[PDB]
């Protein structure tokens, strides 16, 4: 390494990999973190959050209109007497798409995405692709997805700048007539409540 | 901080890589699913960060090629370790020393213990989470519907505030109460909690461009002025 | 293109690494020279590119990771090298299968060759220069001293006005002349040329900042309107 | 390579030096490059070319008042008489310092630099931290050149954003009373004509 271009040298994965167990080795020797602790997160993060909670929420609001109602005018109360909050989702939002409004969410500076409604993020949200972009040629992005808006179609990105999270919720599409609540929460895509897709007719 | 985590705007980044969501695997490495349990277990108990903005601002400070290449729990290992060491929990020496015990030797075995109360109360942080919202004894300086100016700060410490937003016109969108304030809490100087606004910016404003699109921003207080 | 390369007021780059002027070595590594002798020759001829716009366009399309790690003449190996692809001196296929052989045996002979004519007109391209500078039956639409609004305009191709410097207002300070547009000329489209202009900026305009700096930048006319 | 990941790994410099190699090999079999014009290349920028045509002219210029203000007053004809032009230096301009004006050249987008003059750029005058800082902390960045300017001396950073160069012309410092032209030129660094460096007594 030249040392007047340190800078041009990336850490390669295995130091962080290093880095993550030597911080893990001296937390639990200092008593500041457990096995069980660190499992504890992992089990929640991994498996027991995910988007069927978010799936949930579209398909009530898509068969209880008096729950829709209730959601869009004071979703965090609405969502937290669900049970759906915890950490990275105490302030939840709910948007609609309409016809001739769609609604995009992104956290240009990092990844912020409400966990306790969602899960995790998808890998793409988190990267530089994807944050850079969504904000300045939007429609672009959602061609890469599959999604090729009017030019009528007004887009409304939604960019998480503080800790308030928001949802997407997609329009109920054809071909749905005579489901039940729990089969339309089985069609609510991960990528729908972000603003990425569109629901297909089944 | 204008840096390299800041790529609202940015051109040359490419296209998205569109995967299925059944296909987008959440951790292929131990070592990532290891970061997430340090970065919840230690902002469980205080220890490094209390609440986000110090988490947020240890991975700003990353050299930009590292931020581009460690993959994104790569950052969140960088500023467990900035925060750790920033706050005095660990010596830098020392952690330095055990980075190279594992470099050298992988395998090394990891010492292990349970603490049931431990796992109790991150359990109670994960649930119960932490909210930013915090009263303070001043009205809002701003309404809905009016035209403000979102300022051309510079700040060298931590912002909220994209780069693209700067020195543009907006209008608010909703005033959702004061919150925690990034740009003090971050580097542990106070809540400082400022009124917290919606703002939403056309894209002709932003960019100059002609089409219907539009961003709504969150944008503290003190980075807006009025017309 | 609001690019990696545009870097001017981002932050978290670090110091600057000093280095003694006799110590600051121009190459390390041979490649670095070739680098040099590829971009030059081929200029010199027209081959991928007549002046530096297309050459610069080129750079700015690095992939940011590459951008940050290639070295300064690893730039310059990517511009000639999509440059001669793109304007079908060089076919991409054939380009990737050589470098293949270089990569897995890089002792391969380099094949020799005289061209003492070749050399002749390359050095008169050293020697000679080429001016951008030119005349239009137009005349400059601002004045020094003439204060104007630095647009917000945000081309997704090649431009000369950094992103630091938009949605500003500046001074004029010097009327130079006409110049080859590089918006245009980059991506081929005509040399168009328009009224070049050097413009003062204040740091207080540029960052919010309160000491005694300002900022001299060139900018085309076409940049800028009247306030 | 995750290929949701392509993005994470740069290519290593052994890439672009078998690039290098492969368009050598093929422009020469094409036709298009000789090893002569390659090696003519090489020998003008690394031996022909340097700082000491800069300095050159700042001596003459500290030495003779009338060259110094035919040089402020049309510096593109003067250098030309001298000779010092060429590619990356049709158009030279110089601004001087003075006790409350200092200047400073950059080229944020890049690296342009006058080579028929100067010869090639700094190492860290190409790189990033330099590039980004300069025209937004100046003073910082001086500092870590050793000059630490009085906040009453007012700075001028000259972004070449055009292919019009710029050179410093820095002040005659102390202690050089009866030099000659020829001894004063070797006090003129580098550094000084850029702006990050005065010129120290002998
Ligand atoms: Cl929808
Ligand atoms: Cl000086
Ligand atoms: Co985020
Ligand atoms: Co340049």
């Amino acid at each position: 390494i030249d040392p007047r271009f340190p800078h041009h040298h990336p850490r390669p994965q295995s130091f962080w990999e290093a880095r993550a167990k030597a911080l893990e080795s001296l937390l639990i020797e200092k008593g500041h973190l457990s096995s069980d602790a660190i499992e504890r997160v992992i089990k929640h993060y991994e498996h027991e959050l995910g988007p069927m909670n978010g799936a949930k929420v579209v398909a009530k609001a898509w068969t209880d209109p008096a729950f829709k109602q209730r959601l869009l005018e004071d979703s965090e109360t609405v969502l937290r007497e669900l049970g759906y909050y915890g950490l990275q989702g105490e302030h939840i939002r709910v948007v609609e798409n309409t016809d001739t409004v769609h609604n995009v969410v992104v956290c240009t500076l990092c990844s912020c995405y409400p966990w306790p409604l969602l899960g995790l993020p998808p890998s793409w949200y988190k990267e530089p692709a994807y944050r850079a972009r969504v904000v300045k040629e939007p429609r672009q992005v959602l061609k890469e997805f599959g999604l090729d808006l009017p030019d009528s179609v007004e887009i409304r990105v939604w960019d998480r700048s503080s800790e308030i999270r928001f949802m997407v919720l997609p329009q109920r599409p054809e071909g749905t007539e005579g489901m039940t609540e729990e089969e339309l929460a089985k069609l609510v895509t991960r990528d729908s409540m972000i603003g990425v897709a569109k629901i297909e007719p089944p | 901080m204008n840096g390299i985590h800041d790529v609202g705007g940015m051109d040359g980044f490419g296209k998205v890589m569109y995967v299925k969501e059944e296909e987008d695997i959440y951790f292929t490495h131990d070592w990532e699913r290891l970061a997430f349990g340090l970065v919840a277990g230690c902002k469980a108990q205080g220890l490094g960060m209390k609440a986000f903005d110090e988490f947020r601002i240890g991975i700003e400070l990353m050299r930009p090629v590292d931020y581009l290449t460690s993959s994104y729990y790569g950052h969140w290992i960088a500023t467990v370790a900035y925060n750790l060491v920033d706050t005095g929990v660990l010596d830098e020496k020392e952690l330095d020393e055990r980075t190279e015990v594992f470099l050298k030797k992988p395998d090394t075995k990891i010492p292990r213990r349970e603490d049931p109360a431990l796992v109790k109360l991150v359990e109670k942080a994960l649930y119960d989470g932490l909210s930013p919202l915090r009263e303070i004894s001043a009205s809002p300086r701003f309404k809905v519907g009016e035209r403000i100016k979102a300022k051309n700060i510079h700040p060298t410490g931590h912002t909220r505030f994209p780069r693209y937003a700067r020195d543009k016109y907006g209008v608010i969108d909703e005033v959702y109460g004061a919150h925690v304030f990034p740009d003090d809490a971050a580097h542990r100087k106070g809540e400082n909690p400022q009124y917290l606004y919606r703002v939403r910016f056309e894209a002709e404003e932003l960019w100059g461009y002609k089409q219907k699109d539009s961003v709504y921003i969150d944008l503290w207080e003190s980075y807006m002025e009025p017309v």
